């Protein structure tokens, strides 16, 4: 039972590998979600500082890869890293060789070839992480692109990933159903991050404190991380009405 | 068990048992001494033969004029290895017209070793040893093991039934590192403390090994007739 | 670090079979149905877009490749294998040929390329083979209009009208009493349809199925005038609207 | 080295070569042989830097016979002409190419012809009737392009080569010292002691 | 690290086999058979193709019959994409051959080449083998008209007469019976059509389940000539032979 | 399976134990050092009658000064020989002198342990190396696939070692002469030997400061053998 | 361009004896009309009673002479401490100076 | 590259991949040498399970490494290809650089280091090929003949066989063969490698090979009635 | 089973045994900390005191990278002394281009993904150590904590090795009890503190403390030991309050 341990096909014509990599992204029990506005691109994702010895702001599965694109990361940081660390290179070396900023969707697509070669060739194994990336691309608008082990990525119109993705999911679902539109209708990126983090809130059943959140904000070429009072001022916000 | 096949693989418990293989050839291997006072370094080592017809196996190499070694185990390995300390000391002579320090000596040697330990196709060094030297900081003992660490030391003794010399060196801490500015007598304290580690057998002519490396003395081996004098 | 695995993983078991090669084949049974049919001025070639989540744009994911302007592409079986097969493909017709002859490779010469990657990795050190099977369908000026699978052990045959993947049973049987040859190119694309609706289970539509054709050259799509030489591409894929269309006259 | 001479005939080919050998002011041999048999029927005489010929013609030499060998076959004196011009054409433009002109003659088996190829340093390959390399042409050619027919004799051949050579020994500077003269046809190769 | 997973593909057995070449041509027998036939004046090439459908297209098809030069063709007996990597390969090595000597490889130095690179991968590299049989098919000035066969262990053999793939050991029997050394090509035709259809595991011989080839010195005056039949010349030939 | 280069939980390498087995089935050869040369005698042990046995090159010249006998795989010995050589005459090249023979045999020894995964296994061959040099004088060694060598006063390898050993034990003396010690070598060969000793199954060599290293005629052996019959039937 | 030689001049002188050897050098070291040193040692004890001068471009001299004393220490290292006689040294210089056959050692040298 | 040891000791001391090497030198069909007073003869069988075939232009067992020098075997064909290239290479290159041409023995030391090499190299496995190599040192008129084995080990042979039933073969010959009185003409040594065949063979008919190797690059084929002539005298001698 | 065997195989479970045996070597060896203070980092180490043989003050097992970086760790010490190694030549080839000293948060990263890059092979083996580092740069103080893994993180105080859970109550308590912060000189205090009251899980042998510091007013942001009388200081008062 060989078929298991490295990247080659069961008889069933699977890779087990692939699917125990799958597995690992969930190691951090942590929820992200991608939603996409007029101007803007947000990702909101729960932070959880266990120990009280961490330095809390140096606790990140946000990544800033660009000045234009944003990654968030779901799985072990160590791979999350590994990841961040060679999409910023690939950004910066695109820019060099074409002349203009790699898109959202070809920076999705190049690290998912990448994930590709890892399930085909042996001596490397799948990173165990998925990887949403996210920009106001300049030809495409609001973009929300997301990678896997498999090899797999596709744009999406909103998204989740983590342990409770499937009721984030169906939460988002609903709502678009309703609006029967591809975003959501808001001029400022404030009241597109305070949507998020209510239908987070909702989907979960769970309220957040400032701490307990980590917002990212992608707008025309520039993508930026919200800080706590950043937050504080959206979840005051939300509470009052 | 199903965890040494190799020494790229940790056990359950956090064990390299590839590398403690390596170090049971040591044990395996024939008893040497090393102790230091403040002026003198001196390695005593017990040879071995193979059978009457044969020869002693030689225990002791000299690295520079400054340093050398003792070995207990894998005898081409210590080879390997005290090649490797020859070059390293001799790059500090050429390069930097300095005589290279017992400490770093040690560090390199543990970064070499380790290389071993921790890739596929490779294998730890099967051999223990001991490294005597004088240096700007005065006298030095150093005690190597393949898996990697490096011990600066009064004294010690490596091979089988090495617990015996180092119980005796333990106890005569207080005096052996007194002795200073006599060679002889620090070299006596040494075969006294190597006889703590003999069953049977007993140091002969050409069963004894013995170093010295000190404040005006380069780094000498006295082996035959000339270790007489201390039997 | 280094790639130590320099030996084969897809090896001859006692009765004579390639495991690697069957198992590949046993992930494209597993695929989403793609179909191919060749008419007597153009080919069709079809599939399901079938979406993981109704929050994913899908038009974004293309199962349905442009290799050359007069070649298209699509499979059954892994996503990501065929992405990297198109990149490999598409720049192979340039290197091996374009940039050697001056002029776009044939059909079969670009299917006997990629057909020969896939070999490579039923056989070169430390790689599975490719869990695809490809259809290809193009035109050239000597050969005219064309029609190849390729399997994951790297065999490919020409074909008249086929289907691979979750359905392709049912569905070749399907085309095998419908098929002859004087069909037009939009009685292969109405074929194409009805063979498709069989294999899918919910929504049917322009939205829903990714569907293109080699055809007339198109001098709309070629993006400059002045060369009386270059009329365009053949290949062209139908938007959502063009396939809804045909669905009222299904 | 100096003159290199080839005349094809009715039933043979006939190889001229000079015997001189100079290193410096001095002329240290006047009895060397500027050829080496390829095979039975296959002789190639050689041109050029001092070295780069004999190391050429042996490497030469050694790639036929281990043909030979392989196959248990004789190649066909085009073959091997076709063989020695790719090599040449390969060494022009090495990193050092070997400066070396030659002539082929053989005796093909399977057409019963004689064959004589001139190939210079540069991989240029010619089929001629008579041929030759360096100086030697100038004076030579006028003689041959006058007197030479395809059907004469090997002993025709031999006397229009001795008033090729006196000429030369006329109207060079150079002492070559003589040729050594050799035979090549159907059954095999042959020297001419007495010339 | 990475031994764990290495299959040995270049090894014996004890009784002194290399596993993986004898699991190829246990391979090679499920392949359709294939046929060579060499008579005085020329030599046949026969071979079944795998149970094919209705749908595939016949005509621009090739899967066991290939052309190596004007001189020299193959039939194919195991896997396609295998056989095509070869069969490149063997094509370079006759151009870099007439390039060198300006002249046309004899037909057992281009056999030898690609055995030889067949024996390579039963010997080093770690690789498998490559499960393809060969019959070259060829004419030289030096031997005239040459039957040889290669399996992936390497070794090739002379032939008038040699069948490869499936039911091999019924085909050499029939073959064995009725071929005679003084036989000339039409006849070669015959027999080796006659083979397929008793050897054949399908209900009937049609011309859609086959390939055929002839290298005929009936070319006009003292030259060779290559002939792959097309769909409609195997249909003519199966009723000329009386088979339909 | 395992890597080539595994330590056993005892200390010791796979590898090397298991061709020290090789050796043991090997045919004897047997050293003997004196102060008037150091004698090489071998086993010839041909397989067959017809196999020609003074083809049987199992005692062989490093150099002048230094000979050597092997005994285990063979084949495996001719790439030492040929390095040995070529160390022995490269030294000569570059200081204008004989090397030593301790240094020849370091030499070899540094091949040994060059295996893993550089050669694939380790020698499956041990070498008695014999010579002379100015500084240490006649000397024999005994070169293991481990890298090892000690140097002996007498040794034996192959399959009846530890039976020629003991009986080495208690024949050897400082003050042995050279025929001395070509009769005991011939005397412990005829009895480990499982077919009957002559001059065609059986080997004598030798190395004197005076002559170099010669290996002895089949009529100079034949002799010698006739002498060692004479005198174990005079008691 | 850059020339990478120079000159520094001085002079050796060995003498050898019945039973001694003498080896002489000036100790001045110069650059074209200037002198860099008047006290510049030239001649070196290499060990194994041996005397070594490297005479010409210092650079390679002092070059040489370090390699020299090099391979003496390992001669004794790999050589079971064996004296080098002079003759075995000599020997040995001669292929550490036809290393650079094609970018020489500067130097007349003289042991 | 592939480095993998394939080679290697057991525990018992044994390298099985060379051993199991013999084993398919067992396999293959049998060849025969024996050298006269003045000639070697190399005999080879030809196994009748495979008719039909074209004997003109099949792979020859007997194969010329130089004009004075032969090579038979027995084990894998495809193998002994390998080897035979790399010694008719050895054979010009030493021509080459040492104007003579080589030894038969040193020929037979590089065909057998060859062979050795692949016992102890990364990534190969042994030649499952033993060889029969005979003939004569230029400007000699004394008999060669050596033999092989995928081990490495080699060594001169008055008469040696491999192959299959080599054991039935050579215990022929170790009886018929005398050394104080070798086959003194080409007769002689033909019939008695021809009778040392018959013991194993089967039928007389296509399935022996005869090659003669003389003195001076003397070396000829042997054709089916030349062979067939030994074969019937040496059944109506046997009839008594 | 058999997904322990070999180092990058994912288990079903989403995990890679080989190194959390990895980490089972760090919990064997002797415990290590590091105390982020007001305006640097101070870390100490437990040297277990195997003979009276050994030297005292000898064998050293904090090491210097660059300057201004210092680095502890726990478990396997040659794997330690390797990483750092590492570490040394990531910071030299940062300042050979960038000039700048390297930053403490770029400086973690470098051997962050150094020891991340041993979890992808099974060619290599993970690193027996866990390894606390920090120092000052432009932005300030920084300490760091790295596993076996590759994972890790910033901290206000960090402990490992075979008396972490000990320590890491201890930190607990001055991160409550200091909110506005804590010197550097009492950090060196508490630092011999918390190493005497983790000694009671390798109570057996007798141990040597070893202390070292940056500090922006103390050491001008540069790593040096705590000698003498400053290391005597905090002995006595770590000694004073076990008792
Ligand atoms: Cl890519």
């Amino acid at each position: 039972g060989y078929d298991r341990h490295i990247t080659i096909f069961s008889p069933e014509g699977r890779l087990y590998q692939v699917e125990y990599a799958f597995k690992a992204t969930n190691q951090t029990n942590i929820n992200s979600l991608a939603v996409r506005g007029k101007d803007c691109t947000v990702v909101i994702s729960q932070k959880k500082v266990p120990d009280k010895l961490l330095d809390p702001t140096t606790v990140s599965y946000i990544f800033c890869i660009s000045r234009t694109i944003g990654m968030v990361v779901n799985g072990p940081i160590p791979d999350a890293r590994n990841a961040a660390l060679r999409a910023k290179a690939e950004a910066a070396e695109f820019r060099y060789k074409y002349g203009y900023d790699m898109p959202c969707d070809v920076l999705a697509k190049r690290m998912a070839n990448l994930s590709q070669i890892y399930t085909q060739r042996a001596y490397m194994r799948p990173l165990g992480v998925i990887l949403t990336f996210v920009s106001v691309d300049e030809e495409l608008g609001p973009s929300i692109y997301k990678t896997d082990p498999a090899g797999y990525y596709v744009g999406y119109k909103a998204t989740a990933t983590g342990p409770k993705q499937q009721e984030i999911t169906t939460n988002l679902e609903n709502h678009f159903k309703k609006s029967k539109i591809d975003h959501i209708n808001e001029e400022s990126w404030e009241k597109v991050v305070e949507f998020a983090i209510t239908h987070m809130i909702d989907a979960l059943g769970t309220e957040f404190s400032k701490n307990d959140l980590e917002v990212g904000v992608a707008t025309k070429d520039k993508f930026f991380t919200l800080s706590a009072e950043n937050i504080e001022e959206r979840l005051v916000a939300i509470a009052e009405q | 068990n199903n965890y040494d096949g190799d020494t790229v693989t940790f056990s359950p418990t956090g064990r390299l048992f590839q590398v403690e293989y390596a170090l049971e050839a040591i044990k395996q291997g024939s008893v040497t001494v090393g102790l230091r006072s403040n002026t003198h370094a001196v390695l005593v080592a017990l040879k071995r033969n193979a059978d009457e017809l044969s020869s002693y196996q030689k225990k002791i190499i000299k690295c520079d004029e400054h340093m050398g070694l003792s070995l207990a185990g894998l005898a081409p390995d210590a080879r390997v290895l005290s090649n490797y300390l020859r070059q390293q000391c001799n790059y500090s002579s050429l390069v930097f017209n300095r005589k290279l320090a017992v400490e770093r000596a040690g560090h390199l040697l543990c970064d070499k070793a380790q290389k071993n330990t921790q890739s596929y196709g490779g294998r730890p060094y099967g051999v223990g040893l001991l490294i005597i030297g004088y240096d700007k900081s005065g006298a030095h003992l150093l005690e190597f093991q393949p898996s990697g660490n490096v011990t600066e030391l009064y004294g010690t003794a490596i091979g089988a039934r090495s617990q015996g010399a180092k119980t005796y060196l333990e106890r005569t801490l207080d005096t052996f590192i007194k002795i200073d500015g006599n060679p002889d007598e620090l070299i006596k304290a040494g075969v006294e403390a190597i006889s703590q580690s003999l069953r049977d057998e007993s140091l002969t002519v050409d069963n004894l090994s013995i170093a010295i490396v000190g404040k005006d003395t380069p780094f000498t081996i006295y082996d035959g007739e000339a270790v007489a004098k201390y039997i | 670090m280094t790639d130590r695995y320099s030996f084969s993983l897809t090896t001859f078991s006692p009765s004579g079979k390639l495991g690697q090669i069957d198992y590949a084949l046993t992930a494209v049974k597993q695929g989403v149905t793609s179909l191919g049919i060749k008419a007597t001025n153009g080919v069709v070639i079809a599939t399901e877009k079938k979406s993981s989540s109704p929050l994913a744009m899908s038009e974004t994911l293309s199962k349905v490749s442009l290799l050359t302007p007069d070649i298209g592409a699509v499979y059954s079986g892994m996503g990501p294998d065929y992405r990297v097969l198109v990149d490999k493909s598409r720049k192979v017709a340039h290197t091996s040929y374009k940039r050697i002859y001056g002029e776009y490779p044939p059909t079969k010469l670009l299917v006997s390329e990629v057909a020969k990657i896939m070999q490579e990795a039923t056989q070169s050190g430390g790689v599975r083979p490719f869990g695809v099977s490809l259809l290809i369908a193009g035109h050239d000026e000597f050969n005219g209009f064309s029609l190849y699978q390729v399997d994951p052990s790297g065999s490919y045959f020409p074909w008249k009208a086929t289907a691979i993947g979750k359905g392709s049973v049912a569905a070749k049987t399907f085309l095998e009493k419908r098929w002859n040859d004087e069909l037009e190119l939009e009685d292969a694309i109405h074929i194409a349809l009805l063979t498709l609706k069989e294999s899918v289970e919910g929504e049917f539509n322009g939205d829903t199925i990714e569907l293109a054709i080699i055809g007339d050259e198109n001098p709309d799509l070629l993006g400059y005038t002045g060369i009386p030489t270059d009329k365009g591409p053949r290949f062209r894929k139908l938007t959502s609207q063009e396939i809804n269309d045909r669905l009222e006259a299904l | 080295m100096d003159i290199i001479l080839g005349i094809r005939v009715q039933d043979s080919v006939i190889l001229a070569s000079s015997k001189a050998v100079t290193r410096g002011i001095s002329v240290l041999k006047d009895s060397d042989d500027k050829t080496r048999q390829l095979s039975p029927h296959t002789l190639m005489s050689f041109a050029g830097e001092a070295g780069d010929t004999v190391q050429f013609a042996e490497y030469i030499q050694a790639n036929i016979q281990l043909y030979s060998i392989r196959e248990d076959y004789e190649l066909s004196p085009q073959a091997v002409s076709s063989f020695v011009r790719q090599e040449l054409a390969k060494s022009i433009r090495s990193r050092r190419p070997y400066q070396v002109n030659v002539l082929i003659g053989g005796y093909d088996k399977k057409k019963n012809k004689p064959e004589l190829y001139q190939i210079d340093y540069l991989g240029t390959k010619v089929e001629l009737p008579y041929g030759a390399h360096g100086y030697s042409g100038f004076y030579t050619f006028s003689l041959l392009d006058h007197h030479y027919r395809p059907d004469m004799t090997t002993e025709e051949g031999l006397d229009l080569l001795k008033l090729c050579v006196q000429e030369l020994e006329k109207r060079m500077p150079m002492d070559f010292k003589g040729v050594i003269v050799k035979i090549v046809d159907k059954d095999g190769i042959r020297q001419v002691d007495d010339f | 690290g990475s031994r764990r997973y290495d299959s040995r593909t270049t090894i014996f057995s004890p009784e002194g086999r290399l596993y993986q070449v004898e699991y190829a041509l246990e391979s090679i027998s499920h392949a359709g058979t294939a046929i060579g036939i060499m008579a005085s004046d020329g030599i046949v090439l026969a071979a079944e193709r795998k149970v094919t459908s209705t749908l595939l297209e016949q005509d621009t098809s090739t899967e066991k019959l290939y052309k190596l030069n004007d001189k020299i063709a193959v039939a194919v007996a195991g896997l396609t994409a295998d056989a095509e990597i070869l069969i490149n390969t063997a094509r370079i090595h006759a151009q870099n051959y007439l390039k060198t000597y300006n002249e046309d490889i004899p037909v057992e130095i281009l056999v030898r080449r690609l055995s030889d690179i067949k024996q390579g991968y039963t010997q080093h590299g770690g690789l498998r083998p490559f499960g393809v049989s060969f019959i070259y098919a060829g004419y030289d000035d030096r031997y005239g008209y040459q039957l040889y066969t290669s399996n992936p262990s390497g070794n090739y053999t002379g032939w008038k007469a040699i069948s490869v793939g499936a039911n091999t050991s019924a085909a050499q029997t029939l073959l064995q019976m009725d071929y005679k050394d003084d036989m000339k090509v039409d006849d070669a035709i015959e027999l080796a059509l006659k083979t397929l259809s008793k050897t054949t595991d399908s209900s009937a011989l049609t011309y859609d389940r086959l390939e055929f080839a002839t290298i005929r010195k009936g070319a006009n005056d003292g030259e060779v000539y290559q002939k792959i039949f097309k769909p409609q010349e195997i249909k003519d030939i199966l009723v000329k032979t009386g088979i339909t | 399976d395992r890597g080539v280069s595994t330590f056993s939980p005892e200390g010791r390498l796979f590898q090397v134990e298991y061709s020290l087995e090789a050796i043991k089935l090997g045919s004897t050869a047997i050293g003997i050092a004196t102060k008037e040369g150091v004698v090489l005698g071998v086993e010839k042990r041909a397989t067959s009658p017809l196999l020609e046995s003074d083809s049987i090159e199992k005692i062989v010249e490093i150099d002048r000064h230094i000979g050597c006998a092997m005994s285990g795989l063979t084949a495996d010995a001719r790439s030492m020989i040929e390095h040995a050589r070529t160390a022995a005459v490269t030294h000569n090249l570059y200081y204008d002198e004989d090397i030593n023979v301790e240094s020849l045999t370091q030499s070899v020894c540094d091949l040994a342990l060059r295996f893993g995964e550089l050669m694939s296994r380790p020698f499956g061959v041990a070498l008695l190396i014999a010579g002379h040099d100015a500084d240490d004088g006649y000397q024999l060694f005994h070169a293991e696939p481990s890298g090892t060598f000690y140097r002996y006063n007498a040794k034996a390898i192959g399959s009846g070692s530890e039976g020629a050993q003991a009986e080495l034990l208690n024949e050897w003396h400082s003050s042995l002469t050279l025929k001395e010690a070509e009769l005991l070598v011939l005397k412990i060969l005829k009895q480990v030997m499982e077919e009957k000793l002559d001059e065609n199954n059986a080997q004598l060599s030798c190395i004197t400061k005076q002559d170099g290293f010669k290996i002895y005629d089949n009529e100079k052996t034949a002799e010698l053998i006739k002498e060692l019959k004479e005198k174990e039937a005079a008691e | 361009q850059f020339n990478p030689y120079g000159d520094n001049g001085g002079t050796i002188l060995g003498i050898a004896g019945e039973d001694f050897a003498v080896l002489a050098g000036d100790t001045r070291n110069i650059t074209d009309y200037s002198i860099n040193s008047r006290y510049e040692p030239k001649v070196f004890d290499c060990g194994d009673n041996i005397v070594m001068s490297a005479n010409g471009f210092a650079a390679d001299g002092d070059a040489l002479v370090k390699r020299f004393k090099n391979s003496v220490k390992w001669y004794h290292f790999d050589h079971n401490d064996k004296k080098l006689s002079i003759n075995s040294a000599a020997r040995n210089i001669q292929h550490l100076l036809y290393s650079r056959r094609f970018f020489p050692y500067y130097v007349y040298n003289i042991i | 590259g592939y480095d993998r040891a394939l080679s290697i000791f057991s525990p018992d001391g044994h390298i099985f991949q060379v051993e199991y090497a013999l084993e398919a030198v067992k396999r293959g069909t049998c060849a025969v040498g024996v050298k006269g007073k003045n000639c070697v003869v190399l005999g080879c069988e030809r196994r009748s399970t495979l008719k039909l075939q074209d004997t003109r232009i099949t792979p020859s067992k007997v194969s010329k490494i130089d004009s004075h020098v032969v090579l038979s075997f027995s084990g894998l064909n495809a193998d002994s290809r390998i080897l035979i290239e790399k010694a008719r290479v050895e054979a010009q290159s030493h021509r080459l650089t040492l104007e003579d041409p080589v030894t038969v023995e040193y020929l037979t030391r590089y065909v057998a280091g060859v062979q050795q090499r692949y016992t102890q190299s990364g990534g190969v496995r042994p030649f499952g090929v033993s060889t029969l190599i005979a003939g004569f040192d230029p400007r000699d008129d004394e008999p060669k003949l050596y033999q092989t084995e995928p081990s490495g080990i080699y060594s001169s042979w008055s008469a040696q066989t491999i192959g299959r039933n080599s054991k039935t073969v050579r215990e022929f010959l170790e009886k018929n063969y005398d050394r104080k009185e070798p086959p003194a003409t080409v007769e002689e040594c033909v019939k008695l490698t021809v009778r040392s065949l018959l013991e194993v063979v089967q039928t007389g008919a296509k399935n022996i090979e005869i090659t003669v190797v003389k003195p001076d690059s003397d070396i000829v084929a042997l054709s089916s009635e030349e062979i067939n002539q030994y074969v019937t005298q040496i059944e109506q001698e046997k009839q008594e | 089973t058999g997904y322990d065997l070999s180092n990058s195989v994912f288990s079903p479970d989403g995990r890679n045994f080989q190194v959390e045996y990895a980490v089972k070597a760090v919990e064997n060896g002797t415990t290590s900390i590091g105390i982020k203070c007001n305006d640097g980092v101070v870390f100490a180490v437990e040297k277990l005191i195997t003979s009276k043989l050994l030297v005292p003050q000898k064998n050293v097992k904090i090491q210097v990278v660059d300057r201004h970086i210092g680095c502890v760790y726990s478990g396997l010490i040659p794997d330690g002394r390797h990483l750092v190694n590492r570490g040394r030549e990531e910071a030299a080839s940062f300042k050979k281009l960038y000039k700048t000293p390297i930053p403490i948060p770029a400086f973690a990263d470098r051997l962050g993904q150094y020891v991340q890059a041993h979890t992808l092979y099974n060619s290599v083996r993970p690193f027996g150590v866990s390894t606390i580092f920090g120092g000052v740069d432009k932005n300030g103080a920084h300490l760091y904590m790295l596993e076996p893994s590759g994972s890790y993180w910033g901290y206000k105080g960090a402990a490992t090795g075979k008396g972490r859970q000990s320590a890491k109550a201890e930190l607990e308590k001055l991160v409550d009890h200091h909110p506005e912060g804590l010197s550097a000189r009492e950090a060196v205090k508490q630092a011999a503190k918390i190493i005497y009251l983790a000694h009671e899980d390798n109570k057996e042998k007798d141990f040597e403390l070893e202390i070292s510091w940056c500090s922006l007013s103390e050491t001008n942001g540069l790593h040096k030991f705590v000698k003498g009388d400053l290391l005597q200081e905090a002995i006595d008062f770590a000694q004073k309050e076990i008792n």
